[PDB]
């Protein structure tokens, strides 16, 4: 589960902040659905909504995002898709 | 007010083909043979 971060338009503090929620996500559960569940969810509370989450290790996506709030990252195999939009 | 579209791409993986198999057997064949070195009477001297 070592973190790289490949991309991003956020401030540092919610980039560290981002890698650290999907870390517990990804140690807690198991499956997908569930990891994004849980990343979403804490930014929403802190960080305000209206967050989205996509966790996966096949995909390919086009999305639209608010400035400084978008994060693109791998723990280990798994990509993790992080942004606000809406 | 800024939306900025990305696309985003995960990498591929790789796999590779593998077989099991266990132990092997083999045929075999065997055919006693019957000598008789022996001969009729030897006058011993013992």
């Amino acid at each position: 589960r070592k973190a790289v971060i490949k991309n991003a338009d956020m401030s540092e503090e919610m980039q560290q902040d981002s890698v650290e929620c999907a870390t517990q996500a990804l140690e807690k559960y198991n499956i997908e659905k569930d990891i994004a569940a849980h990343i979403k969810k804490e930014f929403d509370k802190k960080y305000n909504p209206t967050w989205h989450c996509i966790v996966g290790r096949n995909f390919g996506s086009y999305v639209t995002h608010e400035t400084k709030h978008f994060i693109y990252f791998y723990l280990g195999q798994v990509a993790i898709l992080l942004f606000k939009s809406g | 007010i800024r939306w900025e579209t990305k696309s985003c791409q995960t990498a591929s993986i790789a796999t590779a083909s593998a077989s099991a198999q266990a132990r092997n057997h083999v045929d075999a064949q065997v055919q006693t043979e019957a000598p008789v070195p022996v001969s009729v009477q030897p006058p011993s001297q013992y």
